[PDB]
């Protein structure tokens, strides 16, 4: 998430983050429902309106949406109390955004982003670039635990493949930005460059990393200005468990084979089947069934996006019901103690058990108290010393 | 029928000098008094 990242941030960088076409429009574009209205209401104000006014500008019904909006709207430090006048760096630059102060671009972007995703599958046509292999392993989706001639794919890397095409890119830049403070440059200029791309000397080196995934297009080996792509903006399924997919890209076929089984492959169509033994083959590594349903609703055919609710409901809970066969027998670790004839002491131990947060289960007949072994080394000291 | 032929004349010459945007759309004084107008204690 974007506002998850900007919430855990100091005010010393947000004031210099606010450039005129890039950042002030980007944070304004992600404000939940009603925070976009209050910024536009006091955009042309200069005197601070009183603090009790914005509580009364909503109805009593939907009053709970008022505080979660301004909790974020003050969390990003847009206004303050001032006694709610907006930030003078934010109000000025957002008012600049209200008028103040070529198929080669697209086909290159898809084939350059597909070879990034082909690195996360077994393929000899991998993205041969050693800076990207160490970039992914410190992000936590390419397990090695060795030097390794291939790099492996962990459980989080399986969940990365079924995320949405804008949504997987925001998870990818957030691990680029979190580590660039000690190996790259300042966070301020790289983040405001992405938002200006959405519509110094070290910043050219960041441009050559976007050249690998595909968000810019050089075409003449590091010329003066770049060319942004469509990646820099931010199939059917049946009742009888068959899904027909009109794709021919080899990446999109192996993404179906994670949770289906292939039984024909024509040109321009691949028919597979969602079965019990194939979803549970994916859940056993963990690609859990809330991600399978979101994979097919964002990649649906136009004939599926009709008057019916997409992903018809027999198949959207049968995948959920096949997840719950792993949910039986949840194991958890504990240590027991029993065999005391004192009819107060098992009740006396409750005052020494619950306050550490180590007790698991409570009983009322024989009163079995179970403690985790991480918290068992100190409860044995209390029993022998009264 | 004397004021129609000149008011239509006066609006034709007005549409050459055009589009100020920054400060000529609102003022800080009038917009602040409008907050008192739509408040629950105003009109």
């Amino acid at each position: 998430n974007l506002q998850e990242f900007l919430g855990g941030l100091s005010p010393g960088v947000l004031d210099r983050l606010y450039g005129h076409p890039a950042t002030c429009l980007a944070v304004f574009r992600e404000l939940p429902s009603l925070a976009k209205n209050w910024v536009m209401r006091m955009l042309f104000l200069e005197q601070p309106l009183p603090q009790a006014a914005v509580a009364l500008w909503v109805k009593k019904e939907f009053s709970k949406a008022q505080e979660e909006s301004t909790g974020l709207l003050s969390g990003l430090r847009i206004w303050h109390t001032q006694l709610l006048i907006l930030n003078p760096i934010f109000r000025q630059n957002l008012r600049i955004a209200l008028l103040g102060g070529v198929p080669s671009l697209d086909k290159y972007a898809e084939e350059r982003w597909e070879v990034v995703l082909h690195f996360m599958v077994g393929s000899p046509s991998a993205a041969v670039s050693q800076d990207l292999a160490q970039l992914l392993s410190q992000a936590g989706l390419m397990k090695s635990t060795e030097p390794g001639e291939p790099p492996c794919i962990t459980s989080a890397g399986f969940q990365f493949l079924l995320l949405d095409t804008p949504a997987q890119l925001w998870y990818f830049m957030l691990q680029y930005l979190q580590t660039a403070q000690s190996r790259g440059m300042d966070l301020v200029e790289i983040l405001s460059f992405l938002f200006q791309l959405s519509f110094s000397d070290s910043l050219l080196n960041f441009l050559q990393h976007l050249r690998e995934f595909g968000l810019v297009f050089q075409r003449k080996r590091k010329s003066r200005r770049y060319y942004p792509t469509r990646l820099a903006i931010n199939i059917v399924v049946e009742t009888n468990y068959r899904l027909y997919a009109y794709t021919e890209s080899e990446l999109q076929i192996a993404l179906i084979a994670l949770f289906s089984e292939m039984l024909y492959r024509f040109p321009n169509m691949v028919v597979a089947q969602v079965t019990r033994e194939s979803v549970q083959q994916a859940i056993a590594s963990g690609i859990t069934a809330q991600q399978i349903i979101h994979f097919l609703r964002t990649r649906a055919h136009p004939v599926m996006l009709k008057q019916t609710p997409v992903l018809p409901p027999t198949i959207t809970d049968q995948i959920r019901l096949w997840e719950l066969e792993r949910d039986r027998l949840r194991f958890t670790e504990g240590v027991l103690y029993n065999q005391f004839l004192s009819q107060v002491d098992f009740e006396l131990l409750l005052a020494h058990a619950r306050e550490l947060g180590v007790l698991v289960f409570e009983n009322s007949a024989k009163r079995l108290m179970v403690v985790t072994p991480a918290g068992h080394s100190d409860v044995k000291r209390f029993w022998k010393r009264q | 029928s004397q004021d129609i032929i000149n008011s239509f004349q006066s609006i034709r010459q007005e549409m050459e000098a055009y589009t100020p945007k920054l400060t000529q759309v609102l003022s800080s004084s009038a917009a602040s008094s409008t907050i008192t107008a739509l408040s629950p204690g105003g009109a």
